[PDB]
RNA sequence: AGUAGAAACAAGGCC
RNA sequence: GGCCUGCU
């Protein structure tokens, strides 16, 4: 309901009218990235030389009713100054830290199944067992491989519109499922998502990364299974090598 | 005893220890003023590598030209542009016949490409130069500039959203009788008549390069307008789908797929040479690659490829050629001057160097303002005959494959025969023959083609040696490729992205060189503590137990006072180092989950927090509320662009509300061609009636929000 | 025609069929039929839709104009003419909601009393042929299909006519009167002939006006029009040409080989001139160290306190003088900025508190040393044009400048052992698997061998000065600080350490491109009296304050201490460069590395312990003498960091081009000592663009002269 | 491991010029 | 003076 | 003196 209040608001004056009406659909994207400031050439040199300013960091403006102006001390923790193209305001890495040590708790139950990979990966490292090194010479052809360990068997654009699918069932268009194993892992995915709390676009992006498969071309000798892919520098080396076996 | 460590070589061969050889450690150089200087040695070495050419005068763009082609054939070593378009097309023809369906399989691959292009993909560029400011602004700024142009000028046909819209639209600019544009200074209208438009949309702009490794002199380089980049970005498609079918083209894949490459090429030339045969791989290079390929040659291999194809494609296929047949390469920032007994500096606009007098300038400027004063038109100067820099490297890449095909032993019709790996600029060329004098033929026939199709070997850059060792653009190879890691050393260091990025990059970069470069596992120990230390010393977050007195040590201190399991804390946080060996492909946060205490965990990572970005090399990360982004220079505000900040902010509220109302706008750009109020208003309206019609929304709610989209409707149509 | 479809619509039909059209890409200019025919198809599913009411049951009051009420409960649900997303939004949304079947393609309208799809058409072409073209195109229909032509011949699936029937007889007068105009106009039969071609859609791309202008221009030089040439080229077909052109070119255009042999490299030809002059930002070899034991960790400790306690341990300070003046400068005031310093660290001893960072008053002294108000004033060229002497900035070849002898001592010196530990690495994560154990078990020998040498000294003295310079420059653009020199290390009893070389004074550093200055006038700490290399000491200004009494081997010796004043200055990309000096250690240990798993690989066994200790398999490193004299290991890891760390030091562009020249003749060298039989193009142009990087650096011309020597050891 | 370069020289010189002793100690 | 090397910094814009 | 900028 408010969201049309806000486009009533918004509206309302003739700036924000006049780019409104005059701004189609298809450039919302060039409207989205039209900035001023330059991408960095170096970012490193950037980095290097910003932390040694105050408030280095940019930060919502909740931060001014959800974060105090000064800590115990007295430092300064964010600034009214506000950005430079944008309504964010500048804060200090005590910012950030001072979220860390006192800001609101959460549940976090949800982490590992929206980050299921990184903990699958976890999960068959600790449980992996090693074995004696060999010294020996290594002929480390070159060739494709498998980087993603559950790559489920989908083409990019297909994944794309599985996840789509998945957690934007309006914004799907035109497209229809074709595949019946499509439609089995849509299921699947789906009524295990019946009651997810966290946005929807986090949601869609851990779907991309658990479902499109990756391709790289890398010096592998022995192996080529997803999973042994996943830990190639460890098993594989100049003149050494080892026996792993991943936890599965 | 004099320690001497080039003495090494004498037991290490050199391949193997070559990493000693690259001085990747100290600051590269960098260009410390105008680019001004560069850009006009630039235009005289190229009018002067084709001064025999046959002049002319484009009577559209009223300046100068140089046409080359087809030029007396050269006489000595020197460089020469003098390119023969029948050689040109023969070696096309060549390459076809070699490779049957090459060029229709392309055609059709970029057919459907250019069908289906929109216009936001011009958007995901680097610096381009906007023809409405006489500036540098990013890509999407300076498409966003000419779009409000093209539409305010009468020029709207782009809102279908498709590319070649956009492009159609450029093209019927320059017919326009008179463009206006409406840039500030309250603000005033300044009209370009068709001339003075035409001009400034062909005009390329030159910046010095800066950090360039294994150069005394520095160079310079051009960045397109923004009228010329939808025909690249098609012509560059082609060249890369054609170079994707080519085993010969190296361009268009990685370097792995380039050692791939360049291996399986020498097995089949030096392995299936019998006992009597020699073989010799030069690792040569080519001279003054850019100011030889004449745009005319790319127009001739553009008719060629695109032979039986619907006139449409041909059409805008060939536009980008003949657009940079034509270019205006804009000088640059001008000179600048001092005065050491009145004791002041004044800096002069590149623009009145046609205009200023001589008196001022050393020996050598004077020389070059005098030659190319007569190019210069309105502060530009024509730069027909060659390129400025790349644009066009798949294209170039391609040329180079066919010259190198050009010698199979079908069309060589002699006993010697070579063949290797083309990447622009670069190749690697393996002769065959039964007789010494057999591989000197065969090196005079390749030199002498080249030579013809316009592209010159340097002579003092290449070597012939026995096959076997070799190099390929910074590749070396003996008896199989040798990994040398001083050319990875600058990645090392801390990215300065933020906390988890740098973080994640770091491990991942680590792990990479321990893949590919055959970095040890102690050598890859070392590496990951010296990151380790960088990075505490970078972000401030040291071990807490330690007495480091920064900005931020008394809260970090704080924190770890307060944890219970202190093993858990994030080493931005102050957290101990877990990482070895064995643990860089895993993530930080995801890394120490079993350590973190509830408390510290459900504050980290928390959604609410007003760090996080919305996300947006590889690197594997989770969100954190140490992924804060960094601000912004802020130097704007002196200048007289202030109002952009506020064009910002209103577009970034209205894209934000957008958001709002579009779940998946986000995730995948949003589609269509309806006005974003009428979209809005639609999608409330249906939303509202299948709520009500099942759902929470009843009859007031309902009838509440029709009468405000009615209202806002109403408002619109005013 | 276009007045046609302009009038005999209504103003929002026509504007939104303008839409349509321009979304699909046409232009209306062309295809008007196409553009008459889509009016006529929206304004027929519009009095379709419209006048249509639903209520709280299954009924509709089908009112006839202005009769609107609060309960809406629209009938029916307009899809066409919604543009493509929107309509599949609104169909996704409704097919979510009520379950039904997505239709495949795009519907018309919609019924929420039946829940199902409406799908009408306007057809010249037989109307049969068309309703079975739309019931076998909707798969599986369950959708209604509407069939409307202009003669009023009706159809539909089932007879389903769901709709009034005045409705129908209205549309059939709205169909028939636009007949009737159509007929009065005359283009009736173009349109009933043309709707073959409507569904298709050509991409009609051209060249016409300027671009076809600029295209004929951009051809061949004996080509006139594009399509001349575009005939031509696709008529060609090979008969020859490349092997035609060979014999008619110069027999002159040759890649002659000219074999490369023993003798046919020769020495490089260094530069001649005065001898080069040292150019880093803190002495190397020459550098004292005023040292107090002290239990603290990397940075633990305020700057300022360490360097005053360190200073407070030397008592034999006297009365500065200069012994080695600048010949350039105002000398007088490098021995006031000393005394100020010397003042000033006197003033803040004796304050209770000591101040993070403190910074120098805006004195003379300090003020010419650091070149404030140097820069000339920005001025504009209308005024500043008749001035005489008015010219453009100095650009000229750098001075030329000989090879002198004390670089190589300097490097000598930065290979040698140490008896301290100049480097403290964290601890890491703790090691499961074997790899991990041999791994630590190497890693120990190499940061052992790598502590203790000298270059790590300069590392961490670098790395330590450029960080402290960096964040000074960032916060106090303003004001002259005075940031101390100091380093930290572990005694060979263990016993921790702190170092104060001596002082910088940072000038005014309002740095805006990473290239600007940020001038720093550099006091240090020495021992060693500038009258013995005094073509080295070229920019300082050698003070001596002090007359030590240190121990040695003989007992009390007393030399006197000396003060290396100098001016100097580095940009924001040096700091951010020697703040990450410490991949220095990477690269050598890399090698290294390398070289270890070589030999191992052959010997199915680990290799390091008894390469670093066995005093096993030695290479050749330097040269005496007596000949090349090898080294073991250790050595040559030491001496590859050396040569890292000096290349870090020294960096510049006449280093870069010279170690790609070289490394390009140092390739074909050793393909000859390979027996691979080389060849050279053009051997000369290859040692004259070598020759032309060596200049004036002393990294330079040291390197060359080593490559020198390798190329009379190599080949012999 | 305790490095140990042949060229050691431990002996050699009477007093490191870098790193003296000076102070009583 | 100093950094630096084919041109710059050694502060710049405005009221 | 005050404001503003440290890749514009």
């Amino acid at each position: 309901m408010e969201r049309i209040k806000e486009l009533r608001d918004l509206m309302s004056q003739s700036r924000t009218r006049e780019i409104l009406t005059k701004t189609t659909v298809d450039h919302m994207a060039i409207i989205k990235k039209y900035t001023s400031g330059r991408q960095e050439k170096n970012p490193a040199l950037r980095m290097k030389w910003m932390m040694a300013m105050k408030y280095p960091i940019t930060a919502d403006k909740r931060i001014m009713e959800m974060i105090p102006e000064r800590n115990e001390q007295g430092q300064t923790l964010w600034s009214k100054t506000n950005d430079a193209g944008s309504d964010r305001v500048m804060v200090s890495p005590l910012a950030v830290t001072w979220w860390n040590r006192n800001g609101p708790t959460t549940s976090a139950v949800h982490y590992p199944k929206i980050y299921k990979t990184y903990f699958e990966k976890v999960e068959r490292l600790k449980h992996g067992t090693f074995g004696p090194v060999h010294f020996r010479n290594q002929v480390k052809i070159r060739r494709r491989v498998d980087i993603n360990p559950g790559h489920a068997d989908l083409s990019a654009k297909e994944a794309q519109d599985v996840i789509m699918e998945v957690v934007f069932p309006n914004e799907v268009g035109a497209r229809i499922l074709t595949s019946e194993s499509q439609l089995t892992i849509t299921k699947e995915k789906k009524e295990e998502l019946q009651d997810c709390k966290i946005s929807p676009l986090m949601v869609a992006y851990m779907l991309e990364r658990e479902l499109v498969r990756k391709t790289r071309f890398l010096p592998v000798a022995g192996g080529t299974s997803s999973v042994y892919i996943e830990v190639l520098h460890l098993t594989q080396g100049t003149c050494w090598e080892q026996m792993y076996t991943p936890g599965g | 005893m004099d320690v001497n460590p080039t003495l090494l070589f004498l037991k290490v061969p050199a391949q193997n220890a070559i990493s000693t050889t690259f001085p990747y450690t100290g600051d590269p150089p960098y260009s410390h003023g105008t680019g001004t200087g560069y850009t006009m040695d630039t235009v005289n070495r190229t009018h002067q590598y084709s001064e025999k050419g046959r002049w002319t005068t484009n009577t559209e763009t009223g300046a100068p030209q140089l046409n080359p082609i087809d030029g007396p054939l050269p006489e000595d070593n020197e460089p020469s542009g003098y390119a023969q378009t029948d050689c040109v097309l023969e070696a096309m023809a060549f390459l076809e016949e070699s490779h049957p369906g090459i060029f229709e399989n392309s055609c059709l691959e970029t057919m459907e490409v250019v069908q289906q292009t929109r216009v936001d993909k011009l958007t995901q560029g680097r610096q381009t130069y906007d023809w409405t400011l006489n500036r540098n602004q990013p890509a999407a700024t300076a498409l966003a500039n000419t779009i409000e142009v093209f539409r305010s000028n009468g020029l709207t046909a782009n809102e279908s959203g498709r590319l070649i819209d956009f492009l159609k639209d450029v093209m019927e600019s320059m017919d326009k009788e008179e463009m206006e544009i409406t840039t500030h200074f309250g603000k005033k209208k300044q009209r370009l008549n068709k001339r003075s438009y035409l001009i400034r949309a062909l005009t390329l702009n030159t910046m010095t390069k800066d950090a360039e490794r294994g150069k005394l002199k520095r160079r310079a380089i051009a960045t397109p307008g923004m009228q010329i980049r939808g025909f690249v970005y098609f012509v560059e498609t082609l060249a890369r789908s054609i170079c994707e079918k080519l085993e010969q083209s190296g361009l268009p894949v990685g370097g792995n797929e380039k050692k791939a490459k360049l291996a399986n090429v020498v097995r089949k030339m030096m392995t299936n040479s019998q006992d009597t045969e020699l073989s010799f791989t030069i690792t040569g290079d080519n001279t003054k690659w850019n100011e030889n390929q004449n745009p005319r040659m790319f127009l001739a291999m553009i008719t060629y490829i695109t032979r039986n194809q619907p006139e449409w494609f041909r059409n805008v296929l060939s536009i980008a050629p003949i657009m940079f047949s034509n270019k205006m390469a804009r000088l640059g920032k001008g000179y600048m001057f001092e005065s050491k007994s009145m004791k002041l500096r004044t800096q002069i606009p590149a623009e009145m160097l046609a205009s200023i007098d001589l008196k001022y300038f050393n020996d050598s400027t004077r020389k070059k303002i005098e030659k190319i004063r007569p190019l210069l038109i309105d502060g530009t100067a024509s730069l027909s005959p060659g390129m400025m820099m790349g644009m066009f490297n798949m294209l170039s890449t391609v040329l180079g494959v066919s010259i190198l095909n050009l010698g199979q032993k079908r069309y060589t019709k002699t006993t010697y025969w070579w063949d290797g790996l083309q990447s622009s600029d670069d190749f690697a060329l393996i002769v065959n023959a039964p007789n010494h004098e057999g591989i000197q033929a065969g090196v005079d026939r390749f030199y002498r083609t080249c030579k013809l199709l316009g592209i010159n070997m340097s002579k003092k850059k290449s070597y012939i040696n026995r096959t076997g060792t070799f190099e390929f653009t910074s590749f070396f190879y003996r008896y199989g490729f040798v990994a040398n890691f001083s050319m990875e050393l600058p990645s090392f260091g801390v990215s300065g992205i933020n906390e988890s990025a740098d973080m994640s990059i770091g491990v991942t970069v680590i792990k990479n060189n321990m893949i590919n470069n055959d970095l040890g596992p102690a050598t890859a120990q070392m590496a990951l503590q010296l990151f380790i230390k960088d990075y505490r010393y970078t972000y401030r977050c040291h071990r807490g137990d330690t007495q480091i007195q920064t900005r931020r040590s008394f809260e970090i201190k704080k924190l770890w006072e307060q944890t219970r399991s202190k093993a858990g804390l994030l080493v931005s946080d102050g957290g101990p180092n877990l990482y070895n060996i064995r643990n860089l492909h895993i993530p930080e946060v995801c890394l120490k989950w079993e350590l973190m205490d509830e408390d510290y965990q459900g504050r980290l990572c928390n959604p609410l927090n007003p760090f996080v970005s919305h996300k947006e090399m590889e690197y594997d990360a989770v969100a954190t509320t140490h992924s804060w982004i960094p601000k912004r220079n802020r130097s704007i505000l002196n200048t007289s662009q202030r109002g952009i900040l506020e064009d910002e902010q209103m577009y970034q509220k209205c894209c934000n509300l957008f958001e709002k109302f579009f779940p998946s706008s986000s995730y995948r750009r949003p589609v269509g061609i309806s006005s974003m109020v009428e979209a809005m208003v639609s999608r409330a309206r249906i939303d509202a009636r299948i709520d009500f019609e099942s759902g929470r929304i009843k009859k007031e709610e309902f009838a509440e929000i029709m009468k405000i989209c009615s209202t806002i409707e109403e408002l619109r149509r005013q | 025609m276009e007045d046609f479809v302009r009038q005999c619509f209504n103003p929002m039909i026509v504007e939104l069929a303008e839409k349509a059209m321009k979304e699909y890409g046409e232009d209306l200019k062309i295809e008007t039929n196409k553009f008459a025919a889509i009016c006529t198809h929206l304004e027929v599913c519009f009095m379709y839709s419209d006048f249509h009411f639903i209520n709280e049951r299954g009924e509709s009051i089908i009112v006839e104009s202005g009769d609107p009420n609060a309960l809406l409960k629209h009938r029916f649900e307009i899809i066409e003419g919604r543009d493509r997303t929107m309509a599949w939004t609104v169909v996704n949304s409704i097919c979510n909601t009520t379950g039904a079947e997505k239709p495949k393609f795009l519907p018309a309208l919609y019924d929420y009393k039946e829940n199902r799809f409406i799908e009408i058409g306007v057809t010249r072409r037989e109307v049969h042929i068309y309703y079975l073209e739309k019931a076998n195109k909707i798969k599986s229909e369950k959708t209604h299909i509407h069939i409307f032509s202009f003669t009023g011949e009706e159809m539909a699936t089932k007879a389903d006519y769901t709709l009034d029937e005045e409705s129908r007889a209205r549309i059939k007068t709205r169909l028939f009167t636009i007949r009737q105009e159509m007929a009065s106009r005359g283009l009736w039969d173009s349109f009933r002939q043309s709707e073959r071609g409507e569904e298709t859609i050509e991409e009609r791309f051209e060249i016409t006006g300027t671009m076809r202008r600029l295209a004929d221009q951009s051809l061949p030089p004996n080509f006139s029009s594009l399509e001349n040439f575009r005939a031509y080229v696709d008529g060609f077909e090979p008969n020859g040409y490349i092997e035609g052109k060979l014999s008619q070119m110069s027999k002159e255009v040759n890649a002659r080989i000219e074999p490369f042999l023993k003798t046919t490299p020769r020495p490089l030809r260094l530069p001649d001139g005065p001898p080069c002059s040292q150019r880093s930002k803190f002495l190397l070899m020459d550098a004292l160290k005023l040292s107090i034991e002290d239990p603290s960790h990397e940075g633990e400790g305020i700057p300022l306190y360490d360097a005053i306690k360190c200073m407070r341990t030397f008592f034999g300070w006297k009365e500065p003088n200069v012994v080695k003046p600048h010949e350039k400068g105002i000398n007088p005031n490098y021995l006031l900025a000393w005394k100020q310093v010397l003042a000033e660290l006197q003033d803040i001893e004796n304050e209770e508190k000591i101040p993070k960072t403190k910074n120098m008053k805006k004195t003379s002294q300090l003020k010419w040393a650091l070149g404030e108000n140097m820069a000339p004033e920005k001025v504009d060229f209308d005024d500043c044009k008749d001035v005489s002497d008015l010219k453009q900035y100095d650009s000229d070849e750098p001075e030329l400048r000989s090879l002198a002898s004390w670089i190589q001592s300097e490097f000598n010196k930065a290979c040698e052992l140490t008896d301290s530990s100049w480097i403290e690495l964290d601890e890491i994560g703790e090691d499961v698997a074997p790899i991990e154990h041999i791994a630590s078990m190497r890693r120990n020998y190499f940061t052992a061998e790598v502590s203790h040498c000298r270059a790590t000294e300069y590392i961490m003295k670098g790395v330590y000065i450029n960080t402290a310079l960096l964040n000074a420059s960032c916060a106090a653009m303003d004001d002259f600080q005075l940031i101390p020199m100091i380093s930290k290390c572990r005694t060979k009893e263990g016993r921790r350490k702190t170092n104060l070389y001596g002082f910088i004074i940072k000038g005014r550093s309002h740095l805006r491109n990473d290239t600007d200055v940020v001038n720093f006038v550099s006091m240090e700490f020495s021992l060693t009296d500038p009258r013995l290399e005094p073509h080295k000491w070229e920019k300082y200004c050698v003070l001596e304050i002090g007359d030590m009494l240190l121990r040695s081997a003989i007992g009390q010796v007393s030399r006197p201490m000396f003060l290396y004043v100098r001016t100097n200055g580095t940009s924001k990309i040096k700091m951010k460069w020697g703040m990450e000096m410490r991949r220095c250690l990477l690269q050598s240990l890399q090698q290294i590395e390398s070289m270890i798993e070589a030999e191992s690989s052959v010997k199915e066994k680990d290799m390091t312990k008894e390469f670093f200790e066995n005093k096993s398999e030695t290479w050749p490193i330097g040269e005496s003498p007596k000949g090349v004299e090898e080294g073991s290991i250790g050595k040559v890891c030491r001496t590859l960091l050396a040569k890292s760390v000096f290349n870090s030091l020294y960096a510049s562009p006449q280093l870069e081009g010279f170690s790609a020249e070289s490394r390009k003749l140092l390739l074909i060298v050793q393909a000859l000592r390979d027996n691979l039989e080389p060849g050279t193009f053009d051997l000369g142009g290859l040692y004259e663009a070598i020759e032309e990087c060596l200049i004036n650096d002393p990294w330079v011309l040291l390197n060359a002269s080593w490559f020198n020597s390798f190329l009379t050891h190599a080949l012999r | 491991y305790s490095p140990t370069s042949p060229s050691y020289s431990p002996t050699s010189p009477s007093y490191s010029p870098t790193s003296p002793s000076y102070s009583p100690t």
